[PDB]
């Protein structure tokens, strides 16, 4: 633990970095959280507010 | 219409340019999916009524 501060710089950088490529997977209210699926899904109408 | 048939379709291949000189006059407003690209998708389980 001697050299605590340097690894607590590297941690929050990589778990920063992790929980914003994690949160790319969120649904935000969606049908589904793939862009793909939404465009062969719906009309552009509602695939344009989707 | 009270006594509609119910068709099963599996292990074929569907192609929907055919359907122009058999349903002349047609109309394939539909639901769930985008027509435009109905060629390039897979579909397990097709029932015709």
């Amino acid at each position: 633990s001697a050299l605590g501060k340097l690894q607590d710089v590297v941690n929050h950088n990589a778990q920063a970095l992790n929980t914003l490529v994690k949160q790319l997977s969120s649904k935000f209210g969606a049908i589904s959280s793939v862009l793909n699926d939404i465009f062969s899904r719906l009309d552009p109408p509602e695939a344009e507010v989707q | 219409v009270y006594a509609w048939n119910r068709k099963r379709i599996s292990n074929c291949v569907a192609d929907y340019s055919v359907l122009y000189n058999l349903a002349p006059f047609f109309t394939f407003k539909c639901y769930g999916v985008s027509p435009t690209k109905l060629n390039d998708l897979c579909f397990t389980n097709v029932y015709a009524d």
